[PDB]
């Protein structure tokens, strides 16, 4: 736990859950982890993170045109979102 | 007559390791002028012979002529071409107008060639990760020379940065200083979207890449050509083309004297000195 | 102690950063609210020496100093009680921590988008220990009509 | 802001029909810069695009580059390279050294280009036979500009006049002015053996042949570019490459301040003023 | 027309706190042209008014005029006058000849005015005794700019040092940096 708090700070966490820790005579074993990490400190931790794709919450599959202008957010500076709340609605 | 027969002595100055004019042919650095035209080195070849006194390879002279084709005029608003249009608009001559317009290539306009070569060479050879070199510059002021464009930012690419870059990607081995500088491009695009490596920075670093990454230069020839200031000259000779183009255009449109109206001035003279 | 009257018609500021558009809007607000003095006394940009910027007090032109040192700014101006910080997410932590040990800065408005949450929790705790009011990150600013307006809030005139 | 919504007005200065810097590309005369590097015109093509703002064809850009290659450095004794080496050797920098050397291109040094163009064109357009044109230059004084060499004569040809000439004899249709000037060469070789067409005359007459004998120039644009001085600049921009080469040479060989010792000077001051 | 009645705005460039050209008179730094001829300032006065924008006192005006009188031609052998004669001898015109000859006032020829001021000011305000200042410059190389004559040495003064000095000895209060340089 001591190193883990240094692990909580030198990797700039927000949320870090171990449920449960199965520790036997053989040693300690972690089964669950749940993590929220601060990406605004990327200038501290991209040397430590690397080629990270951040997985979405497990939801429906993303469309190719939100992918293209979302790529354009990765290309340029804008903030987008386009995600459909029901695709066969009338109020766009 | 005494030296025609040889009896007196004279020590000579002006040591000129270049361009033997006397004899039966105009010799350049070491090559006759018919051998200039029969080996078919262009003006990149004669810039190799005149500036470095070295026969550069056939991808290098093609890069130097492409390089002089992009370091031409960058429009009449910028400082030196502005002074050319003022001096041409006073109706002086070609040479005085070009001369007063070239007398502006310094450290704030168009001298990102030499500064963006000296600084990137000093950063790569005393090597830091660029994610800490940018912080080392951040602790000192003095912004990284040769990075930043107002409109064409990234994947709205500068396309004179890219036509040079796709020359440096294709016909051009060994690019660790632009691999390093493109890594600086990757990392300084994290602070700002626009903030791409300049064209007057890219010519400096791609030309250091040419000088110490192709042959013919050891590392004491190559550092002396950067310390002396041979990278100012590429921008100067490119921009002279656009300055004389501006001169001929300001004579052809038949314009008279410019005056610069007073409601753009804001005289902030003291009270009573 | 955290104050209850943050702004007034005598509130003087130092805006941190090269923000000629926003400080133009703020001095426009000081003119149109019939104030006597500008709300901005000085600017602090570390990449440029001390000079004077010209601004419009209606039609008349005035000069506002850009200083480099904030201790120099407090020596020439002890009347400033609010700092507006236009720094980025990477230097506003340093700028804010470096701000808070000046005693006459009483409130701070941090404009920036994305000061990291551990770093801004450190900012919150040092504001709690020192008694400073943070109006901080991912904000547009604050407006007290007749007295004061932070940066670009509201927009144009 | 009122101009952004377009409401007040302002008449502009600096009309400048060249090098549109604003927008998404450096647009030259009419062509995008990606088309510039895609249609593969050299710096001769963009010299056509900035100086004359016209796409000069592929033999012509090669001819302009060739002109820059022979109007490059012609040795360091001549006056402009001398000033370049004096200012380089006072250790200034590149730009002011090149600049003080380029500001001597006038009428007595290097001003044979424009003079041997206007003189031959005025003799050809108001036509007199060469066997009376030389006599017209006899009954008035004023030697024919652009003919004569101190050493390399005939059965010893000038050999860069010849490279140029066999370019213009080969790659160059419809050249009446050079035919006229070659007949003048035949007659000016009758008086003395040397007295052949100069390089400083052949660039002049073959470049008036380029202008008013290729397309794209009417005769009121064609004579207007001769009247303005578009031929002075070819000598200026060619000799600037040699000046930078001289500058880099005098920096790299690391020489101290030149002083020009007092026994070449011969002070002739008045007695007691 | 919208500005003549004043409703739009314009930010201006070119701040130029010198020489109000417009109006009824040529106003300099703060002074009208009839005053600067009426207060009887020479070009030392207008050099104080253009270069420093301050009305310098009349001994300093004579001193500036005296310095401009001694930094004229030092022969045609020297590098700038040499380039002027090469350019004039190619028959250009006045302005480009003067321009080419002036375009070498640099660091090796004639740039010891600035270097011999910055070095002596950095040495005197970080003050050492002369007997260790000479050694502190000895431990670094880089010769003291503003020292040396090829021929006129001692018991053989420069004689344009001396008239300047006796103007500073007579009409000139409190000159400590010359005192330091004279001890050097």
């Amino acid at each position: 736990i001591s190193g883990l708090f240094n692990f909580y700070e030198d990797l700039y966490f927000t949320y870090l859950e171990i449920n449960p820790l199965v520790v036997t005579k053989d040693g300690v074993y972690v089964l669950d982890l749940a993590a929220k990490v601060d990406a605004t400190a990327d200038y501290i931790c991209k040397v430590k993170w690397g080629d990270i794709e951040f997985p979405p919450p497990f939801g429906r599959e993303a469309y190719p045109e939100e992918a293209y202008i979302a790529d354009l957010d990765a290309k340029s500076g804008a903030s987008l979102k386009l995600t459909l709340l029901n695709p066969k609605g009338r109020i766009w | 007559w005494a030296r025609e027969l040889g009896l007196i002595r004279k020590p000579a100055s002006f040591m000129t390791s270049i361009c033997d004019e006397r004899g039966q042919e105009l010799i350049y650095a070491g090559m006759p002028i018919t051998e200039v035209f029969k080996e078919e080195m262009g003006i990149g070849g004669v810039l190799g012979l005149l500036w470095f006194q070295k026969r550069l390879p056939k991808y290098s002279c093609q890069f130097i002529e492409m390089c002089l084709m992009v370091t031409a005029d960058h429009g009449p608003a910028v400082s030196g071409a502005h002074n050319t249009i003022i001096c041409a608009r006073a109706g002086k001559d070609l040479v005085s107008s070009l001369t007063s317009g070239l007398l502006t290539i310094g450290d704030r306009f168009g001298g990102a060639l030499d500064a963006a070569a000296k600084m990137f060479s000093k950063a790569f050879d005393s090597g830091i990760i660029p994610m800490e070199f940018v912080n080392k510059m951040k602790k000192e002021g003095k912004l990284i020379m040769g990075i930043g464009h107002r409109v064409k930012s990234i994947n709205n690419p500068d396309m004179r940065v890219q036509i040079l870059k796709d020359y440096v990607r294709q016909h051009f081995p060994a690019t660790p200083l632009l691999d390093y500088a493109l890594e600086v491009e990757k990392i300084t695009t994290s602070k700002k979207p626009n903030l791409i490596l300049n064209v007057d920075g890219l010519i400096g670093v791609a030309f250091v890449d040419m000088l110490r990454n192709c042959g013919s230069f050891t590392r004491e020839e190559a550092d002396e050509y950067i310390d002396i200031g041979a990278l100012n000259g590429i921008f100067v000779l490119g921009r002279s083309m656009g300055f004389i183009g501006h001169y001929l255009d300001q004579k052809r449109l038949k314009q008279g004297l410019y005056r610069h109206p007073w409601d753009d001035i804001s005289y902030v003279l003291p009270e009573h000195m | 102690g955290k104050s209850t009257t943050l702004f007034s018609r005598h509130t003087k500021a130092i805006v941190w950063g090269m923000q000629t558009r926003a400080v133009q809007g703020m001095l426009d607000f000081d003119y149109v609210c019939s104030r006597d003095e500008p709300s901005v006394a000085a600017m602090v940009y570390p990449f440029t020496g001390d000079h004077k910027q010209k601004f419009y007090w209606g039609h008349k032109e005035i000069l506002i100093p850009v200083f480099k040192n904030m201790a120099d700014a407090m020596r020439k101006h002890p009347e400033v009680d609010v700092l507006i910080n236009f720094a980025s997410l990477r230097s506003a932590y340093d700028s804010t921590m470096e701000t808070m040990n000046y005693a006459q800065i009483r409130t701070i408005a941090i404009i920036a988008e994305g000061i990291p949450e551990a770093l801004t929790r450190k900012l919150i705790k040092k504001a709690d220990q020192k008694g400073v009011t943070i109006i901080g990150p991912a904000t547009v600013g604050g407006i007290k009509p007749g007295c004061f307006k932070i940066g670009n809030t509201g927009g144009m005139l």
